[PDB]
């Protein structure tokens, strides 16, 4: 029933710029359960954070997720030209392991 | 090494069954947990189920009692058996443990 | 006296008839206090 | 230019993001050294 409310829906950036993605669960999730994914146009999903702190492996370090209890925050200090992709958070404190609706990286 | 081939996929008519393949490589699915993760077109990732390496396995909610997943050893192969199929099941289905995913229409 | 990190301190009021120095006579002192200083004391000095 | 005041301040609006909201922090330490145990735990007995 833990729907991701996830913010906003597009964004519009710039190389350099830093980009946030904001990650809201309808109830607070426990022990910071927040999955990131980045899926590019065409391709699979792939893990960008997981518990919300911990990044996966070989993934950059300008990716950084943040937040606590009913916020997830996904933190790109530094653009990169194959980050335009759509991020869908993850949260998996329930059995109805549920994500979010994606977020959208424009140029 | 590591590589996850879906396979099992295609178009179906509503209320059929599917079985889905998961060709694993370098990895013991007895041994790891396994779960498959489908997308309808546009929209998020969406988890149907999930087996334990022991044996225990889950599924979500909307597939509870209409799919069933299980593991051939002698293979080393994930399947995602899905019965009473319709509309609302159209989604891309990558198994993880992630796989290539496998566009399902029905 | 302090022991074992404790601060043992013994008190006795009485009243007295004299005026000259410690008469002849007996009684105790029972614990009043007891604080966990913990703290070594090599010196100490009263305050009048 | 190149001089920065390395302290800035907190800007607490409540129309803030629930990640971005003041949040009252309280942090327990807790120390056991050699010392005697001060502070303790109010056990509630039985009767008699």
């Amino acid at each position: 029933e833990i729907v991701l409310t996830q913010s906003p829906g597009t964004v519009s950036l710039s190389p350099g710029e830093r980009a946030t993605l904001s990650c809201w669960a309808s109830q607070s999730v426990s022990a910071s359960y927040l999955a990131w994914y980045q899926q590019k146009p065409g391709q699979a999903p792939r893990l960008l954070i997981y518990g919300a702190s911990s990044r996966a492996t070989g993934i950059p370090d300008r990716f950084s997720g943040s937040g606590s209890g009913t916020d997830f925050t996904l933190t790109i200090s530094r653009l990169e030209p194959e980050d335009f992709a759509v991020y869908y958070c993850q949260q998996y404190g329930t059995t109805p392991r549920t994500f979010g609706g994606g977020t959208k990286v424009e140029i | 090494q590591v590589q996850l081939q879906q396979w099992g996929a295609g178009l179906l008519k509503p209320s059929e069954t599917l079985s889905l393949s998961c060709a694993v490589y370098g990895g013991s699915l007895s041994g790891y947990y396994w779960s498959w993760i489908r997308q309808p077109p546009g929209k998020g990732l969406e988890w149907i189920g999930e087996i334990n390496h022991f044996g225990s396995t889950g599924y979500n909610p909307s597939l509870k009692s209409r799919v069933t997943i299980s593991v051939d050893t002698s293979k080393s192969q994930f399947s995602v058996k899905l019965s009473s199929v319709t509309a609302a099941d159209t989604a891309v289905y990558y198994c993880a443990r992630w796989g290539q995913g496998t566009m399902v229409t029905v | 006296k302090n022991i074992d990190g404790y601060f043992k301190i013994y008190s006795k009021h009485t009243p007295i008839n004299l005026v000259r120095d410690l008469p002849q006579g007996f009684s105790a002192l029972e614990p009043l206090v007891d604080l966990p200083i913990g703290i070594n004391i090599t010196r100490f000095q009263t305050l009048l | 230019f190149n001089c920065y005041f390395p302290l800035q301040s907190y800007g607490f609006q409540p129309t803030n993001g629930v990640g971005y909201q003041p949040y009252r922090v309280v942090v327990l330490s807790f120390e056991l050294l050699h010392a005697p145990a001060t502070v303790c735990g109010p056990k509630k007995s039985t009767n008699l």
